[PDB]
Parts: C-alpha cells; structure tokens; sequence
C-alpha cells in the first residue's frame, strides 16, 4: 500500500477524478448516473475540476474550435492533441487539467453522433414492425390523416 | 482538419499555462 | 452525414413549397 | 432567335440570373465582384432573388442545418439535395428559387475550407523563404523578442 506518490494511487485516483469529472459534465432520470466514491480531499478536487470546467465552457472561441474538429476518429484526435499539449516537453497541473476537459468534450462530440445513430437503429425496428403489422388498418383510416381525425 | 486538432492542442496547452 | 443532407433537402423543398 | 419559352433564353437568363445572385451574396476591394449585364426584367427578377435570400438567412435553424453538412465532396452534396428536393415530382418556382439559394450557400462553404488552405500555401513560401533567407538575420537579433524591442 504506497502513498500518494506510488503510481498505483496516482492511477486510482486518477481515475476517480477523472470519471467524477466527465460525468458531472455529461449532466431525465433514466440518464442519471451514479456518484463515484471520494474521500474529502478527493471531492475538493472534483469541486476545484469542475469550476474550472465551467470557466473553460464559457470561452465561446474555444467551444467553436472544439465543435469544428472532425471526431469521425475520435480516438486519433485524442492522441493528436494530447502529444501535441505536451510536446514542447513541459508539464503544469494546468494542462493535466485541460487535457482532463478535452476529454469531457469528447465524450459530448461522440455522443452527438451516437444518439442520431441509436435513433435510427430503434426508427428501424419500429417502421419495420409498423410495415408489416399496422400499415393495412391504417390504409383503413387512409393514413396519417386519420389521426388528425382522432385528435380532432 | 489536421490543422484544427493542432489549433485545439495549442489553445489548451495555453489555457493550462495561464491557469498558474 | 446522409442523413443531414436529406433533412436539408426536405426543409428546402418545404421553405420552396411554403413560398406559394 | 427564341423568346422567352426556348431552351436558348432560359439557359441563357438561367446563367445570368444565378451567377448575380451568388456573387450577390459572395459580398476589401481585391475581393469586388463584376455585376452581371441585365435587361430591366432579368434585373427585377434579380431583386425578388436576393430579398429571398436575405429572408432565407435570418432562419437559424436552417443555417445550422447547412453549416453541419460536411462538404468535403460538395458536387455530392449538391446532387444530393438536388434530386432529393424534386423527388416527389412537383415543381415550383419556390423550390427552383430555394435550390439557388442552396447552391450559393455551397460557394461559401466551399470559401470556408479553400481559403485556410489558401493561407497555408502561401505561408509555406513566406516561411520556406524567412527560413533560408531571413533566420540568420533575426538570430543575431535574438529571435522575435528582438521585434518587441524595435516595436517598443
């Protein structure tokens, strides 16, 4: 059991900060997710992550550049800018920091293609069922006029 | 594009050095 | 991305047919 | 030599109208566009067009809508709406004049990506001619500091 220092706790915590930090930025109570587990200095760091989150979200230029990336490959534009931050071969907690938000940003862009997708996944079954089941009675009603009808 | 993922890179980088 | 233009060319084809 | 009804002048004033009423919208006097020749009628009809357009730009949402096509292949694109705007087999003039509209919004979107590339052209010899030409000089200066000092 090593302390902060060990790379075993800087993963573990890591994680956690990381995680907390994404899901209270991707927030309908069947998307509510669950809180992940901190001790108190763990959860002043998740506050401290999260202000600074929504002091990055209010910079318009930023938020323009990051809606224009093409995240056709959102894995190759996370490496991409994370060698990139971090090429001129310094470190600060600021950009750890930063890099951490980039990937809330990701997680956002990713699912702006996913919901679509997902629609038309579940648009498919249900004009698919809608075809085969429903399509004769409601010719019976001469189409979708019918229900203009029903609703008066 | 692969100019626009370098411009995001660059402006995070100065975000983060400007935060100290 | 097909689909994106398809609702274009409905919204056009709509703002076309509202102009009568 | 047709009147109104041929092929000829249909074509022809088709080609007048359109390109007034994208250049039109294309609008630095490096960046000044020629008016097209026009009759008094052809001139009226141009006049109808552009307040359309005007109209046509105030929608939001449809501007959301334009910006998010990806135009990386944009005569697709354009076929595209094209057939799809005329597949129910109606027409009318609306349609015809919201198709020109759509044709200018291409112009510019395809502006937006040419011009980027454009300026990264023409830097790649500015910078290719500063490299082999100018970096000796501005080392001895001390690098680009040096233009801070000149500048005050």
């Amino acid at each position: 059991g090593g302390g902060p220092t060990s790379s075993e706790q800087i993963m573990k915590t890591g994680a956690l900060l990381l995680q907390g930090f994404i899901q209270d930025r991707a927030g309908a109570p069947e998307l509510a997710l669950d809180p992940v587990p901190q001790d108190a200095s763990t959860k002043k760091l998740s506050e401290s992550l999260k202000r600074i989150g929504d002091e990055l979200d209010s910079n318009m230029e930023l938020q323009r550049m990051i809606a224009a990336v093409d995240t056709d490959s959102p894995r190759e534009v996370f490496f991409r800018v994370a060698a990139d931050m971090f090429s001129d071969g310094n470190f600060n907690w600021g950009r750890v920091v930063a890099l951490f938000y980039f990937a809330s940003k990701l997680v956002l862009k990713a699912l702006s293609t996913k919901v679509p997708e997902l629609i038309r996944t579940i648009m498919g079954w249900t004009l698919d069922f809608l075809r085969e089941r429903l399509l004769g009675w409601i010719q019976d009603q001469g189409g979708w006029d019918g229900l203009l009808s029903y609703f008066g | 594009q692969e100019d626009i993922i370098r411009n995001i890179a660059r402006h995070l980088a100065q975000v983060g050095d400007s935060m100290d």
